[PDB]
């Protein structure tokens, strides 16, 4: 399983 | 360690064909599980190997919302980059980001990672610390002030050592008959004559998984690496590797030359030499 | 800045005369992604053509896997036709079934 949404943006 | 699970996104940027695309895979050791494409008809993440067919509907739709979610930040994330670094909104541009578990021979976490690229550079890095960042310039800086502020690396650290490890325990679990089982080269010397003084000897792996190997020529017991032609390890389609390693030899001097062979499905190393 | 592709044209089983197998191409250490790969039978663009997933190898460069079944002859020939940012001309790579 990926990584949790939402990611902070860059 | 034994096994590894990775994740690995690419977005990239195209002005005047539409808004940035946003790839996304998933792999266990060398095996991928899992795809979503921004481009796809209807975008959904869609299954790549066979023990994760098993997973229901939620596990499938809650991938599909974080990937969708993550096309939206990921596109911000560009304009932020372009931004960043005062270039002009004409070029395309690529974010790639590779993160994930490494798990040692018994299960436990050896190390995490989560390393972030643009137009193919090293661009910031999430330290083995899974608590301090590491920036490649004044651009990436700007990202690891963002980021500290937020507590990021809080976030990534806390998936990297729960979730990861939990899935990829899980994965490795359905998909054992494959994931846990490692397939030994199938190997061969073949003995090609350049001139009337001169063969090249070709030392043969194919077959094998995982992918990592060691193909090596000796003469004399000394190994010939300046001269040893080795090319890029190559998948068969069939989840298999395939590997060769050649060297130029003085023709009637074929076995003072030997092959070596190491892959984790080898009891032992292998050592051949051609057979006439 | 770009990185051209590396480029191995090989079948997936050793090559067997009149035999279905599997003909590869495979694409790698490119950067940026986008790239255009033709399978090739005699000269002729093959028409029923797949190709793996996007991924990138540690180093960021980018790596795909092109494939079609074939059945492999003394006459027929078969290449991998390869253009890239970084490639002024389109590359051609002959399948030798010694490599």
């Amino acid at each position: 399983a990926p990584q949790p949404a939402p990611e902070n943006a860059y | 360690g034994s096994h590894s699970m990775r994740y690995f996104y690419t977005a990239m940027s195209r002005p005047g064909r539409g808004e940035p695309r946003f790839i996304a895979v998933g792999y266990v050791d060398d095996t991928q599980f899992v795809r979503f494409d921004s481009d796809a008809a209807s975008p959904r993440t869609e299954p790549r190997a066979p023990w994760i067919e098993q997973e229901g509907p939620e596990y499938w739709d809650r991938n599909t919302q974080i990937f969708k979610t993550n096309t939206q930040t990921y596109r911000e994330s560009l304009r932020n980059l372009r931004g960043y670094y005062n270039q002009s909104e004409a070029g395309s541009h690529i974010i790639q980001r590779m993160y994930g578990c490494d798990l040692g021979p018994d299960g436990r976490l050896l190390r995490g990672h989560d390393q972030s690229a643009y137009d193919g550079k090293d661009y910031i890095a999430l330290n083995e610390d899974l608590s301090s960042w590491t920036a490649a310039d004044t651009a990436a800086q700007i990202t690891q002030r963002k980021w500290e502020a937020a507590r990021v690396a809080e976030q990534r650290r806390a998936y990297l050592e729960g979730l990861c490890v939990e899935w990829l325990r899980r994965y490795l679990e359905n998909g054992k008959e494959t994931l846990q089982r490692a397939d030994p080269p199938k190997t061969h010397v073949t003995h090609h004559p350049v001139s009337d003084h001169e063969a090249t000897l070709r030392c043969w792996a194919l077959g094998f998984y995982p992918a990592e190997i060691t193909l090596t020529w000796q003469r004399d017991g000394e190994d010939q690496t300046q001269d040893t032609e080795l090319v890029e390890t190559r998948p068969a389609g069939d989840r298999t590797f395939q590997k060769w390693a050649a060297v130029v030899v003085p023709s009637g001097e074929e076995q003072r030359y030997t092959c070596h062979v190491q892959h984790e499905g080898l009891p032992k190393p292998l050592t051949l030499r051609w057979e006439p | 800045i770009q990185r051209t592709p590396k480029i191995q044209v090989y079948s997936r089983h050793p090559a067997e005369n009149g035999k279905s197998n599997f003909l590869n191409c495979y694409v790698s250490g490119f950067h940026p992604s986008d790239i255009e790969v033709d399978l090739l039978k005699n000269g002729e663009r093959i028409e029923k053509v797949e190709h793996s997933d996007l991924s990138f190898s540690k180093d960021w460069s980018f790596y795909l896997l092109y494939y079609t079944e074939f059945t492999p002859t003394e006459k027929d020939e078969y290449a991998c036709r390869v253009n890239h940012v970084t490639l002024s001309q389109p590359k051609i790579v002959k399948w030798d079934r010694d490599m």
